[PDB]
């Protein structure tokens, strides 16, 4: 937000008024440049965990495990996999609200980069289970990386090789799941649309704070200063630059605590995608409920989402224990 | 920082010399005219024989208004301010004459007379002597001088030179020197040489002036905003100006001499509107002008065939011009520019007369006609125009079909008309009723012939008379509306509407009664034009700031500035083409102009490779110095491509391991301030 | 309802100047003419002069007015300002302000004032 | 917090006064919302596991 | 620039008191002399009372009002007073307020005003 | 300390009408009266009326003033108004008017003015 | 104060007040979100330790 603009709307006798209230719009500038250079960071920190751009074999044989609904698709034009271009076509100006020194800086990674970054990081899960988040990436086949996952979570390795069909049926199935339920439900990215939706009522909560008087007897420099002589156009000017200077500063206050909130939520997830994706997490209920085997990584708008995948027990049987 | 009148930083300024060449082939230069004052001169003078001694200000330098005189003669320093009559060519006369002994200066021509003295000064040196070496110039002074409120400020430094020509490279400070509380007002200074009799001179006796080898130069101050150094010791070692290039900008911006490798945001430009537009709905149906002007039948001057007119728009250029009109007298108004206003009753008179009798037709007029046939009122804005009709109101055997009141009562009213058969009878001898003595018909024959003069050819005149009255006027002329302009920045004014953006064809349809348009923010986006209707929307001018991408002024001193949200044929017009000539209009445009997402890049070249990111630009674009050295533009690789070889039976167990330590940083308190 | 007020009389000595203003009120006087008339004690009422609002301002004066009173008028403020120069004995009347419409190209008033008062003598 | 009584009291003149400085009371009432249901959201997420 | 402003005017009553004040704009006059004059209506503008903005504040008046139109003035808001006191109609005139300085012992007006109709009748 | 300030003089010619006004300030005037007293050149301070703030307006004249100035005043504004009707020269006066209490039945002024002015004259 | 008599300084004072007041609100506001932030690079700090 240009301060200087925002207040005054090329007025020269606004501008000279406004230069006496001392630095306030270079503090607000500078809060707005830091929150930017803040968003990017968080972006970078999130998604830049991976330090060579992995990428899966050209034929897909995981014993079993079908990762199509994950990975990224090259027959459409963007590359992205399934659930991500589901994700994006899920979450629906710029220069509409261009006229009070409002511009919009584009994100320095843009979303093909971030798409690239988290098929990365996908190849390097699939291909080399944790090794690639510790040092050199070390292959090993899917089959015996599932497990060493499953010596993880205390169960015997065996009883992957006498159930890998089964396992592998039941990891595509619930892939197929979580499209199907996010293909089919509206309310599955609420953090995202909300984050936007808080974002875009601010802005313009701040373009209509112009239309106010606050307590002058019209809101348009113009108007102020043609109809009255400079000696009266000084207080009503005045009385203007300090209703609006008032409400830019409410707007910066509740970006700087927004991007605070954003803040520790891209921490959480840049802790997650060490944890959950570059490793096997042993903590209970972070790495989604149940005993955690896997997780994969999936851009979103603003965003990033988590498929982990757990182990969960099913049947049981009394037993008499000694 | 400090914002006040400087000399903007590698400006290029005026030369003057006084010298006589040797031999008659060479040059005898006695530079020293009347120069302005400005709001501030820089001088400089390199010499070894100081030649220089002393300067003139005022604003006439005569007797009629007060100045200020400044000399030195080789043991004093006098500053004085007089209504001095001061000669055309002022200086002072060396002279090699053994009167007393050694050189020394006698004819002092500086001016006639001083009067009306204010105060003076006898102060210490600036010696300085009357020494004629040779050789390089051996002394550099350079002046300062100021007049602010009411006071003249003098600014002053003294070095040692090594130099034979043009001024050295090296920085230094102007001290300040003497302050005056003088209220003259300065505007034109000269400047004031010891000269040398050739009379005198040794080895020359020719009558005449010769002046020594002297050299000075003169520049003027502007307001600048300075970005000054203080050593220890109080001394500005350096100094920078924040207008001369890019890089002085991000210097005087982060208030620091050094900047580190990345991109700062210094500026914010803005492109205003060209020149200005505006507006109102043009006019209503034309009105029935032609119908009076070529009418096929006109009646007689005493029975002039009015025509009312309203419901319609006054318009007559395309007759005006032609000037196919034997008269066109509008009087104590301009002939065209009446249509321009709203007039509720308007109404054309036409009627036929004698050439002659087309100067009666004004308002005002009295006589047989005017009084009688058709009167004018004096508050007359309309215009009266004749032209000749012996083509058309001539035949063989002549006409006898017009008539003309003479006989009347009293004199007519303005536009008023009575057709009567009534005898006009003389009050002393009353007829009562028939045409007796004294007692005539009010009409009387008329008409015309071909064999009549050119001052008797018949004449169609039409009066377009209008009048204003409380009632809403219905012929109007459109208030000022100038041409559109489309594509192009401008500020205009649409039906009371003022606003600023460029106007563009638009695909929105409006409905009938529809002229504004809104957004969801309710800000004019788009505007019919009530002249003719078309749909025209509504943009910003330009916004966006500026950012100087740069590496460390360590390592080069290259940049490149970046304009955020703006197509790059509109960076010269952002108020540009006014900062320093050779150091910022070389980075407004030129080779290497790239059109990134986030803007208009310049000064970096644009390279199909794709590099690790170093200077983050923005959509996905980063800048890096690195190739001869140039700043290059690229899209910024996301690390190295790497494919794991996956097989379903092989697998890649490390043979030898490394201790790494890394370092972490994370900070646990801030400053407990109260 | 349009409203025309008075300002600016007094007593004057012969030989010197005075400013008459009126101000009206009530709606747009663009196509209205603006004039001033007088009326001494035991005579009847006369006309001073009109000027016209329109951008090509036409000016009249009486006959025993002309170039020794001048009129002007303001279409911002709608006001009419009247200059009276080398003013006699003769000038001491009650003057008005008028508000009228151009009818037949005659000045014809349809709003009045109360009128102010202007005396001359030593 | 109510915003339009707690600056202005059963006072009619106060409330036409302060309609001129805009929508100040909605974004202090709309945060004084969120800040409800984010405490609502804490003492679920805590407990209800 | 500077400006000089009236302000106080109208007509009052032989032998009652008024006060005129005119206050001056733009620069600093406490080397200047704050000042009125007044001219008859058909007259030539005759001095009133000038008084200086010193420590030593000096004052003069006009003969015909010596003692009776007292003369007053402000440092800080740059103004003149002029308090007329006990009138008789022979006062009646348009009171000026003149700004100027003290050239050779005598009140040099330098600035005026537009000045105000101050009357006495009976 | 209580202070009257007058205003609304002028001049009327014979036969019109005027408004004097006196604006009291410092304390409450609902127990006091509010009254005018005028005096012309050379003769003594005769009183012209008063009234009583009370809900019963009690309201005196002069008889020399009866049926032709009316005086009424406002505790909203603490101002009292005096019209003029039928003005005629011997009405010409300086009026001050007067703030006081009721005592033994008779208006005793407490608080004075300055005065404004009232002239009748051609 | 000493160039102006009380009763416009009262207003002037009232004037620099208001705009003193403002500035340190906004400082001190400044320090809360900040210190907030440097709290929770503390906590981590303290659970890396």
């Amino acid at each position: 937000v240009d301060c200087t603009m925002y207040i005054c709307g090329d007025s020269t006798e606004c501008s000279n008024l406004l230069l006496q209230y001392g630095s306030f719009c270079t503090q607000l500038n500078r809060a707005l440049t830091g929150i930017a250079v803040e968003q990017d960071k968080n972006t970078q920190e999130v998604f830049a965990q991976v330090k060579q751009i992995y990428k899966t074999p050209p034929i897909k044989d995981f014993g079993g495990f079908n990762f199509s609904q994950i990975l990224p698709d090259p027959s459409k034009p963007s590359k992205r996999s399934f659930i991500e271009d589901l994700l994006f076509n899920k979450v629906t100006l710029i220069c509409a609200q261009k006229f009070n020194g409002l511009t919009v800086l584009p994100p320095l990674l843009t979303d093909e980069m971030i798409a690239q970054y988290t098929s990365a990081l996908l190849a390097g899960t699939i291909t080399s289970g944790w090794t690639f988040g510790a040092g050199a990436a070390l292959q090993i086949p899917f089959a015996m990386q599932m497990a060493y996952r499953f010596n993880g979570i205390g169960v015997t390795q065996n009883v992957l090789y006498e159930n890998q069909k089964l396992i592998a049926n039941q990891f595509n199935s619930a892939i197929g799941k979580i499209q199907d339920s996010l293909s089919s439900t509206a309310s599955a990215l609420g953090k995202l649309q909300d984050v936007v939706n808080q974002n875009a009522q601010a802005l313009n909560t701040l373009v209509k704070q112009l239309s106010s008087n606050f307590g002058a007897i019209s809101s348009v420099l113009n108007d102020i200063l043609s109809r009255l002589d400079p000696p009266e156009a000084e207080v009503q000017i005045d009385r203007l630059i300090t209703g609006r200077l008032q409400s830019l500063q409410t707007y910066v206050t509740q970006q700087l605590i927004r991007a605070a909130e954003i803040r520790a939520s891209a921490n959480l997830a840049a802790t997650k995608m060490s944890e959950c994706v570059l490793g096997q997490s042993k903590r209970v209920d972070f790495c989604g409920k149940g005993y955690h085997l896997m997780s994969f990584p999936q851009s979103a708008p603003h965003g990033v989402v988590f498929l982990h995948v757990t182990y969960v027990p099913a049947q049981e049987k009394n037993f008499t224990t000694a | 920082s400090t914002q006040d009148l400087f000399l903007p930083f590698f400006s290029n300024v005026t030369w003057f010399h006084a010298i006589h060449v040797s031999g008659t082939n060479g040059t005898k230069r006695f530079d020293n005219p009347v120069l302005p004052f400005n709001d501030g001169v820089y001088f400089a003078s390199t010499e070894k024989s100081n030649i220089i001694r002393g300067w003139i200000f005022g604003t006439t330098l005569d007797s009629k208004t007060q100045s200020l005189l400044i000399v030195n003669n080789a043991t004093n320093v006098v500053i004085k301010v007089c209504e001095f009559q001061f000669c055309n060519d002022p200086f002072l006369g060396v002279y090699y004459h053994k009167n007393n002994k050694s050189w020394m200066e006698s004819e002092f021509r500086v001016y006639s007379s001083a009067n009306n003295c204010t105060f003076e000064y006898v102060s210490q040196p600036f010696l300085m002597d009357l020494e004629g070496k040779q050789g390089n110039f051996k002394n550099l002074r350079e002046f300062v001088f100021k007049n602010i409120d009411g006071y003249f400020k003098i600014y002053s430094k003294h070095t040692p030179i090594n130099l034979v020509r043009d001024l050295p490279q090296g920085f230094s400070a102007l001290e300040p020197l003497v302050d005056l509380p003088i209220g003259i007002n300065i505007t034109r200074f000269q400047t004031l040489l010891a000269l040398h009799r050739s009379y005198l001179t040794p080895g020359d006796s020719s009558s005449g002036w010769t002046a020594g080898a002297a050299a000075y130069y003169v520049g003027y101050l502007q307001p600048r905003t300075f970005l000054l150094k203080y050593n220890e010791n109080g001394t500005i070692t350096d100094a920078v100006d924040c207008a001369l290039d890019p890089l002085s900008e991000t210097k005087c911006t982060l208030k620091s001499f050094t900047v580190e490798k990345g991109i700062y945001q210094t500026s914010n430009f803005r492109v205003q509107p060209t020149e200005s537009i505006v507006r109102f709905p043009n006019i209503t149906n034309l009105c029935p002008f032609g119908e009076v002007f070529n009418a096929t039948r006109f009646a007689s001057v005493y029975a002039w065939n009015r025509k009312r007119i309203s419901n319609c728009v006054a318009d007559y250029s395309v007759l005006y011009n032609s000037a196919s009109f034997s008269t066109f007298k509008c009087y104590g108004v301009s002939p065209t520019k009446l249509n321009d206003l709203c007039f509720t009753n308007v109404y054309a008179d036409s009627f036929v007369i004698r050439g002659d009798e087309v100067r009666q037709i004004a308002p005002g007029q009295t006589g047989k006609i005017a009084d009688y046939n058709y009167k004018l009122p004096d508050d007359f804005t309309g215009c009266v125009i004749a032209w000749n009709s012996n083509n058309l109101d001539s035949k063989v055997g002549g006409n006898y079909n017009y008539l003309y009141r003479l006989f009347r009562k009293s004199n007519l009213k303005p536009f008023e008309r009575d057709i009567s058969t009534e005898i006009y009878q003389a009050g002393s001898t009353p007829c009562n009723g028939v045409e007796g003595f004294n007692c005539y018909f009010p009409l009387q024959s008329y008409g015309f012939q071909p064999t009549n003069g050119v001052g008797y050819q018949p004449y169609r005149v039409v009066v377009l008379s209008f009048e204003l009255l409380h009632a809403p006027a219905t012929v109007c002329g459109p208030k000022k509306s100038t041409n559109l302009v489309k594509n192009k920045c401008v500020n205009f004014n649409f039906n009371g509407l003022t606003g600023t953006g460029v106007l563009t064809e638009s695909n929105k349809k409006f409905l009938p009664f529809q002229q504004f348009g809104r957004d969801i923010a309710d800000t004019t986006d788009a505007v019919r034009d009530p002249q003719t209707l078309e749909i025209l929307d509504i943009t910003p001018c330009s916004f966006g700031g500026v950012s100087v991408i740069t590496p460390g002024t360590n390592t080069s001193n290259q940049v490149a500035v970046l304009y955020q949200d703006v197509n790059c044929t509109e960076v010269p017009v952002a108020i540009h083409a006014d900062q320093l000539t050779p150091t910022w209009r070389v980075y407004s445009t030129g080779s290497n102009v790239f059109q990134t997402r986030a803007g208009c890049l310049i000064g970096a070249e644009h390279v199909n490779n794709s590099y690790e990111c170093d200077i983050p630009i923005g959509a996905g674009i980063c800048a890096s110095y690195q190739t001869s050295q140039s700043i290059i533009a690229y899209t910024m690789s996301l690390g190295a491509e790497n494919s794991v070889a996956y097989s379903n039976n092989s697998i890649a167990i490390p043979t030898n391991f490394t201790i790494s330590v890394t370092t972490e940083i994370l900070p646990v308190s801030m400053t407990k301030t109260s | 309802h349009v409203q025309l007020v008075e300002s600016g009389g007094g007593l004057v000595q012969p030989g010197g100047s005075l400013r008459l203003s009126c101000a009206a009120s009530g709606r747009s006087f663009n196509s209205y003419l603006m004039g001033w008339f007088r009326q001494a004690p035991g005579k009847e009422r006369e006309f001073v002069a009109w000027i016209s609002g329109s951008p090509h301002d036409i000016i009249r004066y009486r006959d025993s007015v002309k170039d020794r009173f001048t009129i002007s008028r303001d279409n911002a403020k709608n006001t009419v300002y009247l200059q009276m120069n080398s003013l006699k004995p003769v000038d001491t009347a009650v003057y008005y302000c008028a508000v009228g419409s151009l009818r037949v190209g005659s000045f014809s008033p349809d709003y009045w004032g109360q009128g102010t008062q202007v005396t001359v003598s030593s």
